[PDB]
């Protein structure tokens, strides 16, 4: 397989937390850069080897990570704010130089 | 004793002929302009050269067992000049290909004949270090060739200058060789021409330039090549003269050395084509940029050739070929792990870190480099003097043929498994994106692009995983090389 399947969105009281998950396949999970996007707006990016990168609005409040046992990319989101209300998408970046990407039907987060 | 000066003069001819091999890579477009060819059907400028290079090699190698090694180096340098003039005079593709054929056949003799010169002037136990220098001159020239092409067009502003500059350099090489090398009946012409015919059929039939890896004219030429090879084997049982006379030749180690040489050539060509395709297709580079990825692989080859020869004077040919091929295998196992963001990645040694792309190619090319000199040494160890020429040609022709067999076989398997991976990707990607810029057909096209890239990256892994395994198989064969 070679998937990108989001889950974990829901209603959150300000200051609360969520863990978004993005199921994938280990064939390709570790061969491309990945990212999470708002609605588009980049939230977090991770290289194939785990080098993280974040936008300004994150202020260290989230973490993007890989779990190779279930081949899932995650966003742990803590201390959520009303401004974080959005559809969140997990994207595979198919060309890193042009940052051309592909993504699925997202998961909505409302704070 | 003047053997050091002699092999230096020969090595400079080997260098000169090696520049001419891939020089065209940097001037194809300038040729296309002047010859009148549209943006390739230009391929005879490489396939014709390679035909002459491979097919004429055994017979010109054997000729050096009779007529000596100075005379044939002079003849091939004069033919290298002649072919260059014919190409420089070309208003027409048909005249370019003819001149490139003559350049190729000429340049093909220089390396085997010079390896055999080293075999004449040195005893086996120190010889491997000298074979390393000659082999280094070959691999280095092949890699500087494209740059030499750029440079002379920067000097003289016409690609024809490449092949005019060849003429003085050839005359200079003939002068060095005239003063430097030791002064001074038939060869098996019929067997040589039969073998040349077989090699030619295989070379045309295997070379190719998207769901099919051989030209449609390929398969019958390949099957014809087998038949022409049988006719060659059959003739030389009834021939009085033989191209390689089997008296005293120990064929088990000789043929294993040829088969390992064949393996090394496949690993070389597999890397030359797939890395450049991975540059364009996955990394999004220009063709000119993607070829330049090959630099640390291409530079590491002559470095390995030189040092592997010196080490083999001390530890033996079996060991350096085995370890060198395990170094090549390790490099290819690392290349199998490349992600689509490899240019951004590094190997972390804790307290220093190294670029992934550059060092995996360095390791792979250094391993293949280490193997050139001791393979040639071990082939020459098990043949008499005055078979050195035809024996040196056999090792090179095996490597050259292994390049073409390598891409054909591994591209066939890679294409087969690409399509199976493509089935898996199309089945598994999100069937559509949510709000794609440009609408749903743009999202479906991007889904299809995403599927092909993901499938290509999975193909790329298996190819270099198999290439690593075959290098280990070659490393094991390295232990049944001579000693």
């Amino acid at each position: 397989q070679g998937q990108l399947v989001e889950s974990g969105g829901g209603l959150v009281q300000p200051g609360g937390s969520l863990r978004l998950s993005c199921a994938d396949a280990g064939s390709i999970f570790n061969k491309f850069p990945m990212a999470w996007y708002r609605q588009r707006e980049l939230v977090a990016r991770i290289s194939s080897g785990g080098s993280t990168n974040y936008a300004d609005f994150v202020k260290g409040r989230f973490t993007i990570s890989r779990d190779n046992a279930k081949s899932t990319l995650y966003l742990q989101m803590n201390s959520l704010k009303p401004e974080d209300t959005a559809m969140y998408y997990c994207a595979r970046i198919i060309n890193s130089a042009s940052n051309i990407a592909y993504w699925g039907q997202g998961t909505r987060v409302t704070v | 004793t003047s053997r050091g000066i002699a092999i230096s003069a020969g090595g400079l001819a080997v260098l000169l002929g090696a520049l001419d091999t891939y020089v065209v890579v940097s001037i194809v477009t300038d040729i296309m302009r002047d010859v009148g060819i549209a943006v390739q059907r230009v391929t005879p400028i490489i396939t014709g050269y390679l035909l002459g290079y491979i097919a004429a090699m055994p017979l010109l190698g054997r000729a050096s067992d009779r007529f000596g090694r100075k005379l044939l180096i002079q003849i091939s340098l004069a033919g290298f000049a002649l072919g260059s003039v014919i190409t420089a005079l070309a208003t027409n593709l048909d005249v370019l290909v003819a001149g490139r054929v003559i350049q190729g056949a000429a340049s093909g003799a220089l390396l085997p004949v010079t390896l055999a010169l080293a075999a004449d002037l040195w005893a086996t136990h120190k010889r491997a270090a000298v074979l390393g220098g000659v082999g280094a001159a070959q691999e280095l020239g092949a890699v500087l060739g494209p740059i030499y092409g750029i440079f002379v067009v920067w000097l003289f502003h016409h690609w024809q200058a490449v092949f005019w500059v060849n003429v003085p350099l050839a005359l200079i090489a003939m002068v060095l060789i005239h003063i430097s090398l030791p002064p001074r009946q038939r060869v098996d012409v019929t067997g040589g021409l039969l073998l040349a015919l077989a090699l030619g059929l295989a070379t045309i039939g295997l070379y190719n330039a998207g769901k099919q890896v051989l030209p449609e004219y390929g398969p019958p030429l390949i099957i014809g090549a087998v038949i022409a090879a049988v006719a060659f084997l059959v003739w030389e049982r009834f021939a009085r003269t033989r191209l390689l006379d089997p008296a005293g030749v120990r064929f088990r180690p000789f043929l294993i050395a040829l088969l390992v040489s064949l393996v090394t050539g496949g690993a070389l060509m597999v890397t030359l084509v797939n890395v450049e395709l991975f540059g364009q297709g996955v990394l999004g580079l220009d063709q000119d940029e993607a070829v330049f990825l090959l630099a640390r692989f291409l530079i590491a080859l002559p470095v390995g050739a030189l040092l592997g020869g010196w080490i083999a004077t001390r530890v033996g040919d079996r060991a350096v070929t085995a370890v060198g091929l395990l170094i090549a295998a390790g490099g290819f196992y690392l290349i199998a792990q490349w992600p689509a963001d490899v240019l951004e990645s590094r190997h972390d040694l804790g307290f220093v870190s190294l670029p992934t792309l550059d060092t995996d190619l360095a390791i792979a090319g250094f391993g293949l480099g280490l193997v050139i000199a001791p393979l040639t040494s071990a082939a020459l160890r098990v043949v008499p003097a005055a078979q050195h020429g035809i024996a040196s040609a056999a090792v090179v022709v095996a490597r050259m043929i292994g390049m073409l067999i390598g891409i054909a076989a591994l591209s066939a398997w890679g294409l087969y498994r690409f399509n199976q991976y493509l089935k898996e990707q199309l089945a598994a990607l999100p069937p559509a994106p949510a709000d794609f810029p440009g609408g749903q057909m743009a999202g479906q096209m991007m889904r299809l692009r995403t599927a092909t890239v993901q499938a290509y990256v999975l193909q790329y892994g298996e190819i270099f995983a198999i290439t690593a395994g075959l290098c280990v198989f070659g490393a094991v064969l390295g232990l049944f090389i001579a000693g």
